[PDB]
């Protein structure tokens, strides 16, 4: 068993400077009959299929770009991007395979800068169909804005609401690196056809003032 | 309830003539001929007794000569009745409906256009599924005549079709025999050949599943003058998988009736009628031997067979053999066996073999000779399960019962006689006397009678002192065991040049296993380096002689090509029993001093518990990982065979012997690796070739390898 | 080129066993070690088992020693594992890896897509779906809720249209079950005009349904 | 760790018979025994190696068998030059520990002993001790039991009894009994005697004397 | 032929030192690794110490650790076994045993040649005379004499120098407590010849120059 430790966590990195990943273990990878490091990084895409970029601690794939320049010595092992882009986004891993059990490492994601995004609100009433089934669900939609952090919250008849509200948040873009979050909230039938208004109100930093979308019930 | 009972029979038709239109269903007189027959059959049906159960009729193949119409007919009848509608009772029906109207001077309205022979109606059951086969393989069809002394070629299958049918005819008095050849290396086809016209299941000759590397050729016989044959599951596309040739073949009887000379070797064979082809449904042989005297009885050796005892009902289908009112049913098992019959009171004996049921097996073959009767292993010990003379007291069980190895004087020692003091066999005419009068080196030059760890001279002398081979001084009259002694002599990581004997067999450039030079142009290996899929072809392989690192070529190394291969006969995978093989190189090795062939053990030489031998292979240092870079000599130490039986518990053989590795570690042994053993001669001796073992961890588990000394026999036939 | 189909995956009993099995193709298959590699929806890669060319070295993980079960069948080209005594851990995605060399510790080459195994006392149920419209450009989706276990595909016009579709993950709810919604971002001048409509795959539940999303 | 033992701890056998001796160890080493045949005063002679494996110069008469835990010695016909003792040894791990022994005496009739008493003389009496002896005379077997008897009471720790060695005429034994005491314990006791049981008896005949007058 | 001569052994206090050695002859003393085996007198064999093929590595047994010391000079072919801090537990006869293979790594380490043993004596008294006292009673009788507290072993009992040489029984010395032996001679002879014929036992002691003629009698 050797323990393997990545740092940093995590690392924002805009488009065009280089970012380095640090890999430490538990013991020295240098087998003394072949004297061949038995280190390999590997990069998780988001929602695809694991990758191999690195193996034997110097070597490349047969599709991996020259960005990528793996280094390092007995037990500290460095990964190096000499030029971050907008699609070098996901989870890298270094896995040792010195001994058995083979153990992979622990995970750093990557993050790309970009500027200031303004989000896109949407609001979705619940459908006809749910009437029926005995709850309705309304939601709230934002999409492409940077950075991540934005608070949303629901008004309903001028009355805040908590713990009967889920947040989603997807990943990283590949192309303009963005994020989208959908709010949902379920009412029972002694709880909607008592309430008239329902709105929501996000808090952000691309907007100036917290701007909000309400709606009526029973409209169209 | 009624029951649908199905006949398939075939007509002779006098007034008409055969047609080469009539060969190919979609031709418009094959059709106009069909129907036709169609009706008079069914008029035929509905004029007898049966008229009342006729289903339907329907004429399925035309044949040669007269014209005969190969037709199926269904009858629905009473289940109490199913019983009563024989075959035969059918046929004798219409052969008595038949006849009836010939005398009579009413006109039948099939009589009007077809003139039908009674005698050449023949009718047989059907079933069925026997119906859907035949009536799923009315696309894939050809008819052929084959005539006396030529051997035709098929007309090559059409891959749309996914079962296709040859229809076989010959001459009335002649058999037809059919050759099978495999093309291809591996392949998922699947064949069958059936005695009659059609595809009954009760008259299948023989099935071929799977495409197989030990043998190409299959030879198949068949009892009548008509065959049909069937494929199906052409799986995977590609076109000439295998070649069908046909032969019309003459009927000879194999009885025959010989007397026995005055000698103690094997005098002749016995052999079924066509060997080695597959022998005929019908045949019966009898043979009539004559001992000299009552003093000697027969021995029959048999090759991958054997036989064993039955319940008289029941049919045994491998073969009945009778000896003496004894009666006796074949098993092909891989093992040797040998039936030793003894004369009481009649120097005649009587062997007679019959095929007792529809389905056959190989062509069998025995060598008979003769034995005396009072002690008939001389100097051996006769195991009495399997009539094999197999080495006493020599420290291997040879026989299952151990009988053997059992209450005798000195076991794998040598007995002094002046006082009965065992001592050990490297004492021996070495040249000090050690029993205490001097009986150890006595009679060292001269010829002694054999026994066990007695060297045999080319002329059948023996020789007292043991291990007398390839030491550098004269020891028989013969001068047989210092000739071809140019083996054995050399030039932790192994040097440049200190086993010259190794050899690596690589394919797409890895090393897969390792293996000894024996000879100029043959190298010994393991069997179970072949066992996986792609790797039984022949042409894959490669072998490196005179090669010690596997990273970069240095100049000493040579590469030849693999021209031949053969498994031993009797190996087995599951059990690791028989684990050898032989390659044949491209051209013969050049002896320099990188690469020279190991000694070959004589199958009386005498490996010593307790003795010290090298495995230099080839293996992954650490588990899990790659091959070493550096050829890696370890030695091991024999262990008894007794401690490693105790050990596996009924799964070490004759044919293994065991080593044991230094105690707290190592396992790396490589596969087909040699074992060669040191001779007090300074000469390597290759006793061993690694099979297998359990425990790379384990406390105190031994490597269990393939005793040359038991497969020697096979291993100078081939080379030889 | 390269391909690697797996199957079996599916809902098991915490107790019970079963078999998954890989499907290769595109290369030759007695050459390279297999492994089997699973990811917890929620942590990182860890290792199971890994075979070598020729079954001649096996060898397992720590925490699933003597539980699983690693082979493969060089003639019909296929990779199995045998997994027994599940527990409420086990539950992950799976790939089936093909190695670089012939010995395990090789590196890991070619990557399948994966089967989800996972482990629950509840049983199945049906995803129940619903249109969303609202009443420059605007939006439009669907979703699936009360659906157990994972996955669902939501796709629209059949993988017709893939620009603008914004898919959440599943979030699991307190109750029990998981709920979804895909929407796409489309011009307000194509709204009364062409037809919007999804469609969602089930496959523990085995369910195909369409919904036209309409205001 | 591993702890060897043998049975039977003593035997008694004739020329030509057969004799079978039985080596148990406490858990399996792999069968490494060894065996050994130490003659009354001599270095041992090892036998046979590896429970079966016969050394050379060894006559053909002992046999090795058994694996597992039990393992077994055989001497087919016995011999003049073959009543030793015998022990059994396992080779294989690094205690090494032997047998405890047995011993092969030569058969012969049943004897009866002869048992004779000795009174302390006076010139043992004036140095301050007591010495009291108890000879047994011409018996076989070994098997017999000497118990010291003053007052009708058992002693214990204080007598020390000898024997010979097996005859080369006869084949028979004698056996001394010494019990050691002060004067002060010789003088408040009054009765003395040498109770003997053998089989060779079929009741224990008892010896005892006084001083006094004698 | 091989032999193995030991010499070394003597008396020793409770506490002191001794060296045995063992020279070798007629094989290869560097390519056997040996071993030393004592036998307390009386009792059954038992294992003491061993040494590898070339001095690699020395092995003890559990009552002898830290104590007792094994040896080997290859150049002169002898082991050495260097003993300290002995016991009252110690005395007895030691054997150098030699094995059948180089170390004890592989699965052959039988004892096949032995040696004859040396007697090595262990004790806090000091040599001193045997104490012969009469041995009488008071059909076939038996007389005898006794030898008590005497120190070290052996003593020599005859009787009438050598004319009298049927039925004699010199039974072993048996060790006291005190650290002084003690054994009996006694002689059956027919009760007629008692008051007609005398009997003389004649005891000889070397180490302490000790000859005393004893009449026996009733
Ligand atoms: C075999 O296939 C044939 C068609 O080629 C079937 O033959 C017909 O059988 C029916 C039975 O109801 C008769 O009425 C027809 O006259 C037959 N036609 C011919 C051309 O012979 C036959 O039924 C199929 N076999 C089975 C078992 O179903
Ligand atoms: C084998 O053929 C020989 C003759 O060729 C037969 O042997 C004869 O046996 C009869 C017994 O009635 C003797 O009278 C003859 O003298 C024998 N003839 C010869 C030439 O030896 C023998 O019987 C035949 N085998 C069988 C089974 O009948
Ligand atoms: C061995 O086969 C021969 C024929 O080759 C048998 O000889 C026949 O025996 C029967 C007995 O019922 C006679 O009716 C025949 O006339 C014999 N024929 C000949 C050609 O001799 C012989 O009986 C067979 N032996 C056994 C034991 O079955
Ligand atoms: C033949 O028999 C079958 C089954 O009994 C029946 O269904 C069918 O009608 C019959 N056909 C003719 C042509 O009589
Ligand atoms: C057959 O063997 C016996 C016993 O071995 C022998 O006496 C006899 O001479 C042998 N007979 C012949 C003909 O060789
Ligand atoms: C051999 O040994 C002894 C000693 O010389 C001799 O007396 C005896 O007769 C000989 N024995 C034989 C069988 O020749
Ligand atoms: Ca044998
Ligand atoms: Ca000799
Ligand atoms: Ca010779």
């Amino acid at each position: 068993d050797i323990v393997m430790t990545q740092s940093p966590l995590s690392l924002p990195v805009t488009p065009g400077e280089p970012a380095s990943i640090s890999c430490r273990s538990s013991q020295s990878l240098l087998d003394s009959d072949d004297g061949n490091t038995y280190l390999d990084w590997y990069l998780r895409k988001p929602g695809q299929s694991p990758q191999l970029l690195i193996y034997t601690l110097s070597y490349r794939a047969s599709g991996v770009p020259d960005r990528f320049s793996g280094s390092g010595s007995g037990t500290d092992f460095t990964l190096k991007i000499s030029r971050v882009e907008a699609d070098d986004v996901g989870v890298y891993y270094c896995m040792q395979r010195i001994e058995f059990p083979l153990t992979f490492g622990g995970g750093t994601k990557v993050e790309i800068k970009r500027t200031v995004a303004a989000p896109s609100v949407f609001i979705f009433p619940p459908s006809d169909e749910q009437l029926k089934s005995g709850t309705a669900s309304v939601v709230c939609l934002l999409n492409n804005f940077y950075p991540r952090e934005a608070k949303v919250q629901w008004k309903v008849d001028n009355a805040l609401q908590s713990g009967n509200s889920q947040e989603s948040v997807t990943e990283q873009d590949s192309k303009d690196s963005t994020y989208s979050l959908s709010s949902t909230l379920t009412l029972s039938k002694a709880d909607y056809e008592k309430h008239k208004v329902y709105a929501c109100e996000v808090t952000h930093q691309g907007l100036s003032s917290p701007v909000t979308k309400s709606f009526n019930r029973g409209e169209c | 309830v009624m029951v649908s009972q199905v006949y398939s029979g075939s007509l002779r038709v006098l007034n008409r003539h055969f047609s080469q239109d009539l060969t190919r269903r979609e031709s418009s007189a094959f059709r106009s001929e069909t129907a036709k027959a169609q009706k008079m059959l069914k008029e035929l049906i509905t004029s007898t007794r049966l008229g009342t159960y006729y289903n339907s009729s329907s004429v399925y193949s035309f044949g040669e000569g007269p014209l005969t119409c190969f037709f199926w007919f269904i009858l629905q009848i009473p289940e109490h009745r199913r019983l009563m509608l024989s075959p035969e009772v059918v046929q004798a029906l219409l052969v008595e409906e038949l006849l009836s109207t010939v005398n009579s001077s009413a006109a039948v309205p099939y009589r009007a256009e077809y003139e039908v022979d009674p005698e050449g109606l023949v009718i047989l059951e059907a079933s069925v599924k026997d119906i859907a086969a035949l009536n799923s393989t009315l696309g894939c069809y050809r008819y052929s005549y084959v005539g006396q002394g030529q051997v035709l070629r098929l007309k090559g299958p059409d891959h749309l079709a996914s079962s296709c049918l040859w229809h076989l005819q010959g001459p009335k008095d002649l058999m037809l025999k059919l050759r099978l050849e495999w093309t291809l290396a591996e392949c998922r086809d699947r064949l069958a050949m059936y005695d009659v016209a059609g595809p009954l299941e009760k008259r299948l000759i023989t099935s071929v599943y799977g495409c197989s590397r030990q043998e190409p050729v299959v030879e198949v016989l068949a009892s009548g003058a008509i065959m049909a044959v069937v494929w199906k599951k052409g799986l995977h596309s590609y076109y000439d998988p295998f070649v069908l040739s046909v032969q019309p073949v003459v009927f000879q009887a194999c009885e025959v009736n010989l007397t026995l000379d005055n000698r103690l070797d094997s005098q002749g064979v016995l052999s079924t009628p066509y060997f080695p082809s597959y022998y005929s449904p019908q045949t019966h042989c009898s043979w009539h031997l004559t001992v000299p005297s009552l003093d000697y009885g027969l021995a029959l050796w048999f090759d991958a067979y054997a036989l064993r005892r039955q319940k008289y009902d029941l049919p045994c289908t491998q073969g009945q053999w009778t000896i003496q009112n004894r009666r006796l049913c074949g098993l092909r098992i891989l093992q040797p066996y040998a039936e030793r019959i003894p004369v009481v009171a009649t120097a005649g004996i009587t062997i007679n073999f019959t095929s007792q049921i529809s389905l056959t097996g190989p062509g069998v073959r025995v060598h008979y000779g003769l034995y005396n009767q009072s002690d008939p292993c001389p100097g051996e010990f006769l195991c009495s399960v399997n009539g094999l003379c197999v080495p006493a007291c020599d420290g291997v069980k040879d026989c299952p019962n151990g009988l053997d190895e059992r209450n005798c004087v000195c076991r794998a020692t040598f007995q002094c006689k002046e006082d009965s003091t065992c001592i050990s066999l490297p004492k021996v005419c070495d040249g000090q006397p050690d029993c205490l009068n001097g009986s150890d080196e006595e009679q060292c030059q001269e010829g002694v009678p054999c026994g066990t760890f007695t060297f045999q001279c080319e002329d059948r002398s023996c020789v007292k002192k043991p291990n007398p081979q390839c030491d550098g001084r004269p020891d028989c009259r013969d001068g047989s065991d210092e000739e071809h002694c140019d083996c054995g002599l050399q030039g932790a990581v192994s040097s440049e040049g200190e086993w010259p004997w190794q050899a690596s067999l690589q394919v797409r450039g890895r090393h897969i296993c390792g293996g000894a030079l024996i000879a100029d142009r043959w190298v010994i290996t393991a069997a179970h380096c072949f066992q996986e899929d792609s790797m039984a072809s022949t042409v894959l392989w490669t072998v490196f002689l005179g090669k010690v690192w596997q990273n970069s070529r240095w100049p000493g190394e040579v590469s030849f090509k693999v021209s031949r291969l053969l498994l031993h006969p009797y190996h087995e995978e599951d059990s690791h029993d028989y684990d050898v093989a032989l390659l044949q190189l491209d051209h013969p090795v050049v002896r320099s001093a990188a690469v020279r062939p190991v000694c070959l053990p004589a199958r009386s030489h005498f490996f010593e518990p307790g003795l010290h031998c090298w495995i230099t292979g080839w293996g992954a240092l650490r588990e899990g990982g790659p091959i070493s870079n550096a050829l890696q000599k370890v030695d091991v130490q024999l262990i008894p065979q007794d401690l490693c039986s105790e050990v596996y518990r009924y799964q070490v053989t004759p044919r293994m012997l065991c080593a044991g590795y230094r105690k707290g570690k190592a396992c790396q042994g490589d596969a087909g690796g040699p074992l060669v053993c040191k001779a007090l001669s300074g000469r390597w001796f290759l006793a061993g070739l690694v099979s297998w073992g359990l425990g790379c961890g384990r406390p105190n588990y031994f490597g269990v390898y393939t005793r040359i000394t038991g497969v020697i026999s096979w291993i100078q036939q081939v080379v030889t | 080129e390269v391909q690697l189909v797996e199957s079996g995956g599916g809902l098991v009993k915490p107790g019970g066993s079963l078999r998954i099995s890989c499907a290769a193709s595109g290369f030759i298959f007695v050459d390279y070690a297999m492994h089997w590699v699973r990811q917890a929806p929620g942590k990182g890669l860890e290792w199971v088992s890994g075979i070598s060319w020729n079954s001649g070295s096996i060898g397992y993980a720590d925490s699933v020693k003597g539980r699983f079960t690693i082979s493969r069948d060089n003639a019909k080209k296929s990779l199995y594992l045998q997994m027994s005594g599940l527990r409420p851990e086990d539950t992950a995605l799976y790939y089936c890896v093909k190695s670089g060399f012939y010995y395990v510790r090789s590196y890991f080459d070619n990557w399948g897509q994966g089967t989800l195994v996972t482990v629950s006392s509840a049983s199945t149920k049906g995803p129940s779906v619903f249109p969303l419209a609202p009443c420059s450009t605007a939006a439009l989706g669907c979703l699936v809720k009360d659906y157990f276990p994972e996955p669902v595909t939501v796709s629209w016009n059949s993988g017709a249209l893939t620009s603008g579709v914004h898919t959440f993950p599943a979030v699991l709810q307190s109750s029990g079950l998981y709920s979804l919604s895909s929407v796409v971002t489309v011009p307000s001048s194509s709204l009364g005009t062409k037809t919007y409509t999804c469609n969602v795959d089930h496959k523990p539940s085995n369910t195909k349904v369409d919904k036209r999303v309409e205001s």
